[PDB]
């Protein structure tokens, strides 16, 4: 080697130091990627939510996480090109409006889309079921069977959000997959517990499965 | 002529030939079905386990049935041959003691820290820990190799079928070293695998198929109790024990309690591959 | 008299 | 009328069609009959480039056969001295969401683009001895999956919303607007002089563009699934696609049609790269089952394998002296081989 | 509105096309023209090869 | 991009001095940094080099012991701390920038130096010390002990100017390379331990000490210096 080489070498050095700092500092994040149909709530999921079109990405740090929400909304094409750049997500957030029944049968295939799709096949997901108290308000008039003409039942909160939540649950078919639900109003200030709690939730599984117990 | 000459039952160590070779043949399947189907960290560590295992089953079985089940003497391997299945031998119970204690810390991390896991855990990290492991087995049994060798215990100074293979040190060096081994190989792994997998258990009991899990992280426990505390027992035996305190009794029960003992050791390593695969 | 093997 | 646009459509796609099966004559399997097989191809990894912390997506060759620039997902993108595998330059990229990567021929610029629907243009010949964004390239409504230079000056790129582009660096704006396509373009292959190109989309189709004119002179229509990577045959009378159909196919411009496939019956996984060896008698088919197929361009057989690779082989290219071939997969590696 | 398709194919209609066979000769005879001094075909020793 | 060398002044011998060179302009950190002394009526001699993430320090034998280089890269700031000064050590001091990498351009930038007053190695030689000469073609020749061709292809010899009261500024770098900021009129040929510098149609500002310096092993040595002159 010349003097040259050798310098290079140790610029190649510095530059290699400088790629683990930075890949060290960015493995403590936690992704997520949050879906969902349009004004369905994604936007107001964390009320402390700092935004960092294309792919719209907010960050917040709750109990000594730092979590990072990649929204792709402006993303108008085909998923299934650019769907596996969040393959490692921890979770996926998926954000579903009561009071809409125009929009439900667009996010119910959706969220069969996401569940069963190849790179998501053990990707936990966490589902919110927002605007309860417009939906409680709103069922009193609709018994529900404008949106679900199969069900019978009583027309309150309580069966219908369970029905609901059984109709989007019974689209995942994969033993590895947990589907956590958390049923919010627009004055909930606590939804940073909720996401923390899940994501706490699906580590420890997974380090269980990797530790084989 | 019978110096060193034991009658014990034949149907017995018969027994030993149902036994021994039925363990011989159950651990070396499990550990090769393990290592093949292993070839995150968890995959490097149970590799380490099943390669120790198969390696001390496979080196262990024939010298065992030969030299110290059936042909009890001469010593046939001579003292080369001797010392190396002696430190061939204990590393490997250093080994395995070792990559269980390993396992099981990786599993606390894992499951009680995770966050601090994700970051801490890497498959470098693993090699070298497993590598530095190994190496400390290695070391841990280089003792052993000045502590016993060849002697010829005959009646008489010569005798062609007075020549055993025993520790050739005073009772001063055989405390210290069987000490060593008890601890390094049995008390501190003990204590280890008990406290953190009473943990994990403790934890994931707090909170289905999960119970199943934790019956694993117990089970595991009671394996490095019940397969390898008896063993070692024998080893203190045999070291303090003087000939005032001897009796024909005693003499006749070591060997079938020998007899015992290293059928449980050998059921360790044929048992493990199974019970943390499934 | 005791054992040899240990 | 409506009815009568359709119909006089459907009477000249049948025209084109019977002027393409008029022309086929004979077919490249049976002139190149007579050809002596290049047998079994045997490359190793001579080299193999660590440092990148995530997927690699892009993977471009420099001019001058030694420097390679690579993008990977962890927001980096790194500038390879192969011969000596030392790293020239790490560039932090303000998005991490990277899906192509480009290197002016004289390797003064860099490009970068993915799902921020930009593409960045970084200026590595600078004082102050560090690369620093010279452009942000902005005016796509859909992700960037594929950007080529045509000068220091003058940069193409397909975006997922089925449009390509011709910009000017310098002003930033827009030369040219290629449409047409239906579905995202996935891959872009500038022809050796530089006049046109070709850019194959997800509606499973081709399409050959005049540069200068801006507009579409051939389409090409063979395949069953999408088109996720073209390459120019050396002389640029032909090109080579891969598609999800696990196949690959080669078109002749001249005779408007396809010359030959490329699919085994073990094969059944998608294609994501395609490159033609210096003389045009190697096709290199990266493949998401984790390794690389060498065909007989000719003769449709597979002389060689490539398998080095513990994830899907994202990108894959070939030194302008035909001397290696780089290839970079999602398990953060790059390979050189030869 | 489908003007510009019915315009575009006519524009791809009539096109001064080659057989087939031609094709094939050229890209052969430029596969054969080429072939020693593509590398990857034929190896170079470890002398010229600089990997 | 601009160096600001200061300290100096007059000191008694025996005594010690710190010269302290300001960077602006560049990614100081990036850059490894030399100091490179003139005599009063003599060529350019190289004292100290300091990389960058001062990992490799490399000095001078007339110097080693004596001088202490360091760099504060927050500050932007290059140190050169002398002790037992003797009065060989009466010189302008330049601060050079240099970076490494496959096709770099080191010491592409000099500074202005500052004035210090008191009360084996591969030897270049120039061919002639001074060559009379506007719109003439010109040629300089230089001389290595040793080939400097590296098995690697690149052979390290570097072509500097230095004007009438300026400080020296490359123009050629590893025997054929022209630099950025140098007109074409300049060409650099040869082969191992024999080099030449031709300048097409000399003009004005073209005049001054031309130095060839090899760059292939420590120590840094330069050529006595050929000037050309109206």
């Amino acid at each position: 080697l010349s003097a040259e080489d050798k310098a290079a070498v140790e610029r190649s050095k510095m530059i290699e130091k400088n790629l683990k700092e930075d890949g060290i500092s960015a493995a403590k994040d936690v992704k997520l990627l949050l879906l969902g149909a349009d004004n369905s709530g994604k936007s107001t999921i964390v009320k402390q939510m700092k935004i960092i079109t294309g792919i719209v990405e907010t960050h917040f740090t709750f109990k000594n996480l730092h979590f990072r929400l990649f929204d792709v909304g402006g993303q108008r094409s085909e998923r299934k090109k650019w769907i596996h750049c969040f393959e490692d997500v921890t979770a996926i957030i998926f954000c579903v409006d009561l009071s809409d029944y125009n929009r439900m049968h667009e996010s119910l295939m959706l969220f069969d889309s996401i569940c069963n799709n190849k790179f998501f096949i053990d990707t936990s997901i966490i589902l919110f079921l927002n605007k309860k108290d417009l939906f409680g308000e709103k069922i009193k008039k609709s018994p529900l069977t404008i949106c679900f003409p199969e069900y019978t039942g009583p027309n309150t909160y309580e069966d219908a959000a369970a029905y609901i939540q059984a109709q989007f649950e019974s689209k995942n078919r994969s033993p590895n997959k947990e589907i956590y639900c958390h049923m919010t109003c627009a004055t909930d200030t606590n939804n940073a517990q909720v996401i923390f709690d899940a994501v706490t939730d699906i580590i420890i599984a997974n380090n269980l499965r990797g530790c084989g117990l | 002529n019978s110096d060193l000459d034991v009658n014990t039952d034949i149907y017995s160590k018969v027994l030993v030939t149902a036994i021994y070779l039925a363990l011989f043949v159950v651990g070396t399947v499990g550990n090769s079905v393990t290592l093949f189907t292993l070839a995150s960290t968890v995959h490097y560590h149970l590799g380490s386990l099943a390669l120790s295992d198969l390696l001390i089953l496979l080196l262990a079985m024939p010298v065992e049935l030969y030299n110290f089940i059936w042909v009890h003497h001469p010593w046939a391997f001579g003292d080369a041959g001797c010392r190396g299945y002696y430190f061939l031998r204990d590393a490997c119970t250093y080994a395995t003691a070792l990559n269980v204690a390993s396992l099981s810390v990786e599993r606390y991390l894992a499951i009680c820290h995770p966050f601090k896991a994700k970051t801490l855990m890497s498959r470098s990290r693993t090699k070298k820990f497993i590598s530095a492991i190994w190496l400390a087995s290695a070391l841990l049994a280089i003792p052993m190799l000045f502590t016993m060798g060849l002697q010829n215990r005959s009646a008489d100074g010569t005798h062609p079928g007075g020549l055993v293979c025993t520790p050739i040190v005073d009772t001063a060096t055989v405390k210290v070293v069987i000490q060593v081994n008890t601890f390094m190989s049995f008390l501190f792994p003990m204590l280890v695998i008990s406290i953190l997998n009473t943990v994990i258990a403790n934890k994931l009991t707090v909170m289905q198929a999960l119970r199943h899990g934790v019956l694993v992280l117990r089970a595991v426990v009671i394996a490095f109790v019940v397969c390898w505390l008896p063993y070692h027992v024998r080893r203190l035996m045999f070291c303090y024990i003087s000939d005032e305190q001897w009796t024909t009794f005693l003499f006749d029960f070591y060997h079938y309690f020998y007899m015992l003992t290293n059928a449980l050791f050998y059921a360790s390593s044929a048992i493990n591959p199974i019970l943390y695969n499934l | 008299r005791r054992p040899y093997i240990l | 009328e409506l009815d009568q646009l359709r119909q006089e459509a459907e009477q000249l796609k049948n025209q084109i069609r019977d002027a393409r099966k008029a022309c086929a004559d004979a077919t490249l399997s049976q002139i190149t009959n007579n050809i002596d097989p290049v047998g079994r191809i045997q490359m190793r990894t001579r080299r193999t480039l660590r440092g990148h912390l995530a997927k690699i997506y892009a993977m471009h060759w420099g001019t001058d056969s030694r420097l390679l620039v690579s993008a990977s997902q962890d927001g980096k993108l790194i500038i390879w001295d192969s011969y000596t595998t030392n790293k020239v330059h790490a560039i932090p990229l303000r998005s991490s969401w990277v899906m192509t990567c480009a290197y002016a021929p004289s390797g003064n610029y860099v490009a970068c683009g993915g799902l921020d629907n930009i593409c960045s243009i970084y200026n590595l010949k600078t004082r102050e001895g560090n690369v620093r964004v010279s452009r942000e390239l902005a005016g796509h409504t859909g992700y960037l999956s594929c950007c080529r230079f045509l000068d220091d000056n003058q940069i193409v790129t397909s975006s997922g919303d089925t449009t390509c582009a011709l910009w000017d660096i310098e002003t930033g704006q827009q030369t040219t607007t290629f449409t047409g396509h239906t579905g995202d373009v996935m891959s872009l292959s500038l022809a050796p002089d530089t006049r046109l190109f070709v850019s194959g989309a997800c509606d499973a189709s081709a399409k050959l563009w005049d540069v200068r004119e801006g507009m579409c002179r051939q389409t090409f229509t063979g395949h069953e699934s999408d088109i996720n990577a073209i390459c120019f045959f050396p002389n640029g009378n032909a090109f080579a696609t891969g598609s999800d159909d696990a196949t690959c196919r080669l078109f002749d411009l001249r005779a408007d049609q396809e010359l030959m496939t490329y699919s085994h019956d073990n094969i059944i996984c998608g294609i994501t790269s395609v490159s033609f060896s210096k003389s045009g008698r190697l096709l290199l088919a990266g493949y998401d089952d984790f390794n690389c197929n060498v065909w007989d361009a000719l003769k449709a057989d597979r002389a060689g394998v490539l398998a080095g690779h513990d994830n899907r082989v994202s990108c894959l290219g070939v030194t302008d002296d035909g001397m290696a071939v780089a290839t970079g997969s999602w398990d953060s590696f790059l390979k050189i081989w030869n | 509105q489908a003007r510009k398709l019915v315009e575009q194919l006519k524009m791809e209609a009539n096109i001064d096309r080659i057989k087939v066979s031609k094709a094939a000769a050229d890209l052969m005879a430029y596969c054969e023209a080429h072939a020693k001094e593509d590398p990857l075909l034929t190896p170079v020793p470890a002398s010229e090869n600089p990997f | 991009v601009q160096l600001v060398e200061s300290g100096g002044g007059l000191v008694q011998p025996g005594g010690s001095r710190k010269l302290s060179c300001s960077a602006s302009g560049f990614a100081f950190s990036s850059f490894g940094m030399h100091w490179v002394r003139q005599a009063p009526e003599k060529g350019l001699e190289w004292v100290a080099y300091i990389s960058s993430g001062s990992g490799t320090i490399y000095y001078a034998d007339t110097v080693k012991g004596r001088f202490t280089i360091s760099r504060d890269d927050p500050k932007n700031t290059l140190f050169l701390q002398m002790t037992s000064l003797r009065s060989e050590d009466t010189a302008m001091y330049y601060c050079v920038r240099s970076i490494y990498y496959y096709g770099s351009s080191p010491f592409d930038f000099w500074g202005q130096g500052t004035t210090l007053t008191v009360s084996s190695d591969i030897v270049m030689t120039q061919a002639t010390s001074s060559v009379p000469v506007p719109g003439e073609s010109v040629s300089i020749s230089c001389r290595s002990s040793k080939s400097l061709l590296h098995s690697n292809g690149n052979t390290y010899l570097y072509w500097f100017l230095q004007r009438p009261g300026q400080s020296p500024q490359l123009l050629i770098y590893r025997m054929s390379n022209l630099a950025s900021g140098v007109p074409d009129r300049f060409s650099g040929s040869g082969s191992g331990t024999a080099f030449t510098l031709t300048i097409s149609r000399l003009e004005a500002e073209d005049v001054g000490v031309y130095y060839c310096m090899q760059h292939l092993e420590y120590p840094l040595t330069f050529g006595a210096g050929t000037k050309l002159e109206l």
